[PDB]
């Protein structure tokens, strides 16, 4: 029972750290991804006000 | 050129000289000395000004015209004397009212061309066609014929 148990304990290390990982690239994933639809929300806030400076003249 | 000119004798000394020893903020050492051009919006926040991103972007393209991505100091007084108004710490307008005064040379109340012409030419420079024709525009809105007082204070505005 006891050695059922540990090896069962392995295979679950295994998965649940191989899943942690899978995690921890994703999050890198979405970081980059998140900085650059910020920059291009900011880029569009920008030409909006422009234009909108632009049509108040 | 006489921009540069220009901007040194519109700015008073000792706002220049903070301004000089302010932007050594930045620099620290080992470095080139003139800071990259986005920087230079942070310095404003010291200079108690708060701009925003369409008045940050165009000032931005006012420095650095031939494309180094970097201001040189005659550029930064420059773009300096081209941001805050509030040039000769407020200029007069009692005294300046005088000088309305002097504008006129026939008491009628307003500046007429000829008037004009004849004070342009004093300074030692001739007539030519643009000179007047830009202080025409810069001068009046209307086509109403004269340069009063609004229009007086309004054309030299800064200006000692």
């Amino acid at each position: 029972e006891a050695e059922k148990a540990a090896d069962e304990s392995e295979r679950g290390m295994k998965v649940i750290e191989s899943r942690a990982q899978k995690d921890e690239e994703k999050m890198e994933i979405q970081e980059i991804q998140l900085k650059e639809a910020k920059h291009i929300a900011e880029d569009a806030d920008r030409k909006y006000e422009e234009v909108a400076r632009k049509l108040v003249i | 050129d006489d921009i540069y000119k220009a901007a040194v004798e519109q700015l008073t000394e000792e706002q220049k000289n903070e301004f000089k020893a302010a932007f050594d903020i930045f620099v620290l050492g080992a470095e080139d000395g003139c800071i990259s051009t986005k920087e230079l919006g942070k310095v404003m926040r010291m200079l108690g000004q708060n701009p925003t991103p369409e008045e940050l972007q165009e000032m931005i393209d006012e420095v650095d015209e031939d494309g180094s991505g970097t201001v040189d100091f005659d550029e930064f007084l420059v773009m300096m004397v081209r941001c805050m108004k509030d040039d000769s710490k407020g200029k007069s307008e009692e005294e300046l009212s005088d000088l309305f005064r002097m504008f006129d040379k026939n008491a009628d109340g307003y500046i007429d061309l000829d008037e004009l012409k004849i004070m342009l030419q004093a300074t030692g420079e001739t007539i030519t066609e643009d000179d007047i024709e830009e202080l025409m525009k810069d001068g009046d809105k209307n086509n109403d014929g004269r340069i009063d007082y609004d229009e007086f204070l309004e054309f030299m505005k800064g200006v000692e």
